RNA sequence: UGCU
């Protein structure tokens, strides 16, 4: 609850990065896409809906952690 | 680049995670400005500032 | 793959036979085509223990009379290997306790027998 | 009949995301650990019950979902003086070759103690007049891979008398 | 001979810059990729002849 | 019936532990001993000697001779190693002011 | 290979390396220097932290500590290098957790 | 040409070209353009599933000729590769199975 | 270090791979225990 | 410290090309060290007998 | 020059000295005899700690009678420092 | 040896 509440460029690339292979591995969607055969594409387009079911766990320095979704966080 | 024989490299990423990286960090749109003090590189250039 | 305790706690035939009839119950209501191709030696297994477990005569117990039982053992300063024998075997005669079951010197006393056949037959 | 507390590393693929967590680790801990004898413990019948399921983390190769899901299993260990009742699958001249009802054809009840008129002529005789009992003596395990069974376990049966069957 | 349909037409086919021997019936790739030196590792093989290495 | 054994785990290095190895551990490591100064046989195949230097015991350079360790292509041999013992120590260089 | 003519690839030096890094990009650049150019996957035994083969140690004798790992062959052969020169590197492999 | 800097901070990759470069304002910043020679050339892993299951069947039956195609196939169960210019691509397109 | 991860061949701690990603399946932790009769 | 025993690597460190145009083929450096070593040490033992 | 060599050096090269026998008389058998009742009456000392025994399978009425009883000697606390009482 |  002390870090930064905006989502990171690199949060997004690795969160777009592991929900784009899911996809192409066979993986359910849940934004009912419209003809597109990209998987990368699939994952923007859920991670603008806001249903990309992945929790960041934030590792302090120390050895602490903390979660946050992706709905909680705040996109740009 | 001054388009008098430069020879590029264009390569071809192998997986949807660094597809996706290079998308995101490594984007055009996203990397207008250098981070050595913040002014914008991708502008308008000879024969179109004219 | 490290195993924590492999003597963690002993269980008689029942609660294997609950689990195993708990198991079939489940495969058999999301049974999965290629989930059962991929081993099918679980269902093997399974059904195979399931029937040594009906051949024998663990049938008819609940975790009722295995608790009466257990309290009315207690009262005997049996040992849990042995009760557990006991409990997994049913016997209905007597020379299965007297020669049968270990550590019969000493323990039986002659009239301890009686009272060990009418519990493990109520 | 007992059970053994087990830490695995399950890995589940990403289109098994529609089913129920607990019930896919059941599954697969199920399908892994299903006919197969671990060294020292013995061999595992199935899945008794799942106890602690910690976080489920995702790594940046296969992609996969890999979870440390702490269960219990039960698993075949006599206690090298419980008392079993087998059936005869078959007979050698050094010793007769009983198997549990279909559960595993590996014990071997060696023909030393019995009364003294013990032999086996090739011919199936069991044993000479005056649902066949067995009490486990020891175990033992070896291991397979040696190179670029694993259960047998010693079988005894005493003098018991068996007034139903010699 | 082919590991899928058993087949002998095994012909040797590089597709762009790529040796492969692959099957002329279901296209079954048998083997693909080979090992050269390269010319600094050319350079630095020195030649010795026969009448020394072999003895 | 069957043993339980892992396939494959994932498996992640912690640290690099760097050290030095004895002559004894040397030959545990070793499989072959190399004390043939030729390379190849007077034949006219020029095959490559056994117990000398260039075996194919201690992995494989060409892609038509096979390992004779592990049979297995130069693609996927890892390579196997050698000692050679020598008659009088010497000093390592790269140890000599150690 | 290094030419074209000898079917060359491009090389992703040291300076390419330096902006990857500037970037961020682990993924992309872990895919391009070890997945896409060296990738190879050898035999570490837990015990005594050699090289395998073939899921054998020749060290020990042994083949129950013996695990695959994914590494880049010229890491590979620099670790092979380091133990002709009698630098042993020890691997203490563990799991990924 | 060290194995530190030659082998391992700098090392060679496949998947990639080199080419000269030319004037085009008609394009977006964030756009550039490859010519079909080096595209079919420069081939990507695209896994089989529920969504691009129809375009992976049309890239198939277009085969390594026409511009939009493959020109390897990887099964699931087996790992070996199947080269589209030898067989029935047409068949090779109907039996694509997810993974 | 980062140079020893690129050497290794593993993600480098600092970029993307400082953290590590949860997914958001549909569980139950500490499921219910069976309960034991004999002990 | 002080070494006894060489350990030669194996052959993918030492690649060699067969060159069937000539009477011979290329080697790396290191062959030829260890087989001067191995020279050495031969001469070494027949001058000690 | 020196000739090459096909095969390696036998790994227990033969030697034409061999060792002298070993000195004879009561006083060396009585040593050796000594040396012997010495191995057998040290392991079982109680000086002699054995590895304990742990992971027992279950309890019996035959553990009073396979129970091992060994006296134990009584080290010095005054000697020895108080770190080691237990 | 040329190229940027
Ligand atoms: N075409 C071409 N010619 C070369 C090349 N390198 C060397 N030469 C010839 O060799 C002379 C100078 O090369 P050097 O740099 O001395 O060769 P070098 O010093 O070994 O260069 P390195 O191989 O990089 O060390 C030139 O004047 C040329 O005669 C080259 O790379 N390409
Ligand atoms: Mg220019
Ligand atoms: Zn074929
Ligand atoms: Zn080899
Ligand atoms: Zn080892």
């Amino acid at each position: 609850r002390i870090t930064t509440p905006y989502m990171t460029k690199y949060e997004r690339a690795r969160v777009l990065g592991t929900r784009a292979l899911q996809i192409a591995m066979c993986a359910p969607v849940m934004v009912e896409l419209e003809g597109e055969t990209d998987p990368l594409l699939i994952a923007m387009k859920e991670l603008k809906a806001r249903k990309i079911p992945i929790i960041i766990r934030r590792y302090l320095p120390d050895g602490s952690y903390e979660d946050w979704g992706v709905d909680e966080l705040i996109i740009t | 680049a001054d388009f008098d024989g430069d020879e590029m490299n264009l390569h071809l990423p192998q997986t949807e995670e660094a597809k996706a990286e290079a998308l995101v960090l490594m984007g055009t749109k996203a990397n207008l400005v250098t981070p050595r003090n913040g002014e914008p590189l991708i502008a308008a250039i000879q024969d179109f500032l004219t | 793959m490290e195993v924590k305790d492999a003597n963690s706690a002993l269980l008689s035939n029942y609660e294997v036979f609950q689990l195993l009839t708990d198991l079939k119950e489940q495969r058999k209501e999301s049974g999965k085509n290629k989930h059962s191709s991929g081993q099918q030696n679980l269902n093997t297994i399974t059904y195979e223990t399931l029937k040594y477990i009906s051949k024998t005569p663990c049938r008819h117990q609940s975790p009722e009379i295995v608790r009466e039982f257990l309290t009315a053992l207690k009262s005997h300063k049996l040992t849990k290997a042995e009760k557990l024998q006991l409990l997994n075997h049913r016997p209905v005669t007597a020379v299965e306790i007297q020669l049968m079951v270990e550590e019969s010197e000493e323990r039986l006393t002659e009239e301890q027998i009686e009272a060990l056949l009418h519990t493990v037959t109520s | 009949f007992v059970l053994v507390e087990m830490v695995d590393t399950v890995r589940i693929p990403p289109w098994q995301f529609e089913r129920k967590l607990n019930d896919s680790i059941a599954e697969e801990l199920n399908k892994k650990l299903a006919n197969k004898v671990v060294y020292n413990v013995g061999l595992c019948i199935c899945l008794f019950d799942i106890t602690k399921l910690e976080d489920a983390y995702v790594f940046p190769g296969d992609g996969a979902s890999h979870t440390k899901v702490h269960f219990r299993c039960v698993v075949f260990h006599p206690f090298l003086d419980e008392i079993l009742i087998g059936k005869i699958k078959g007979c050698s001249p050094e010793g007769v070759h009983v198997s549990l009802g279909f559960f595993d054809d590996i014990l071997i009840p060696p023909e030393s103690l019995q009364q003294p008129a013990k032999f086996d002529e090739a011919e199936q005789v069991w044993v000479w007049e005056y649902g066949e009992e067995i009490r486990f003596r020891v175990v033992d395990e070896s291991f397979v891979d040696t190179s670029p069974y694993t259960l047998v376990g010693s079988i005894s049966e005493p003098g018991l008398g068996l007034l139903s069957w010699w | 001979r082919c590991p899928d349909c058993g087949s002998t037409e095994l012909v040797e086919d590089s597709h762009y810059s790529q040796s492969q021997l692959v099957c002329s019936d279901c296209g079954c790739v048998v083997t693909e990729g080979v090992l050269t030196t390269t010319f600094s590792d050319e350079g630095n093989l020195r030649e010795v002849t026969y009448s020394r290495s072999t003895g | 019936k069957e043993q339980f054994r892992e396939t494959d785990v994932a498996k992640k290095i912690s640290h690099i532990c760097f050290g030095m190895k004895s002559p004894e551990e040397m030959r545990q490591q070793a499989h072959i001993q190399v004390v043939s100064k030729n390379l190849y046989s007077q034949d006219n195949q020029h095959a490559p000697l056994l117990y000398g230097v260039l075996d194919h015991r201690m992995g494989t350079s060409e892609k038509d001779r096979p390992c004779e360790t592990c049979g297995k292509n130069l693609a996927d041999c890892l390579g196997h190693y050698g000692y050679i013992d020598l008659e009088l120590p010497c000093f390592h260089v790269g140890y000599f002011r150690a | 290979t290094e030419g074209r003519s000898r079917d060359g690839g491009l090389r992703l030096g040291e300076m390419e390396r330096d902006c990857l890094i500037g970037y961020g990009a682990s993924m992309l650049l872990l895919e391009r220097l070890m997945i896409s150019s060296d990738a190879f996957e050898v035999d570490v035994c837990g015990q005594c932290g050699l090289l395998g083969y073939s899921g054998w140690c020749h060290y020990c004798k042994s083949s129950c500590h013996v695990s695959s790992l994914r590494i880049p062959y010229a890491c590979k052969l620099l670790f092979q290098e380091l133990q002709s020169m009698n630098i042993i590197p020890r691997l203490k492999l563990s799991k990924y957790n | 040409q060290g194995r530190f800097r030659g082998n391992l901070s700098g090392k060679r990759v496949d998947f990639s070209g080199r080419t000269v470069i030319s004037p085009d304002p008609n394009l977006r910043i964030d756009e550039v353009a490859v010519p079909v020679h080096v595209a079919k050339i420069l081939t990507f892993p695209e896994k089989v599933n529920k969504a691009n299951i129809n375009f992976l069947r049309k890239l198939v039956q277009n085969g390594p000729e026409v511009h939009p195609g493959a020109n390897f196939i990887q099964q699931r169960h087996t790992q070996m590769k199947r080269f589209l210019k030898y067989g029935n691509r047409e068949k090779m397109a109907q039996e694509l199975k997810y993974g | 270090g980062v140079s020893e991860c690129i050497i290794m061949g593993i993600p480098m701690n600092i970029g993307t791979g400082l953290f590590k990603l949860l997914h958001k399946a549909d569980r139950d932790p500490n499921p219910p225990k069976r309960p034991l009769i004999f002990d | 410290l002080i070494l006894t025993r060489l350990l030669v690597p194996p052959l993918c460190i030492r690649p060699s090309v067969v060159s069937d145009l000539k009477s011979g083929t290329n080697e790396d450096d290191l062959t030829m060290k260890l087989t001067e070593i191995i020279f050495l040490n031969d001469v070494i033992k027949k001058h000690r007998i | 020059l020196p000739d090459v060599v096909l095969k390696p050096p036998p790994l227990f090269p033969d030697t034409d000295y061999k060792p002298v026998p070993l000195k004879t008389g009561e006083g060396e058998e009585y040593m050796l005899a000594l040396k012997q009742e010495l191995r057998e009456t040290m392991k079982r000392m109680p000086y002699f700690i054995e590895t304990p025994e742990e992971r027992q399978d279950i309890e019996r009425y035959s553990k009073r009678y396979m129970k091992v009883y060994k006296e134990e000697w009584i080290p010095d606390w005054r000697r020895l420092p108080r770190e080691m009482m237990p």
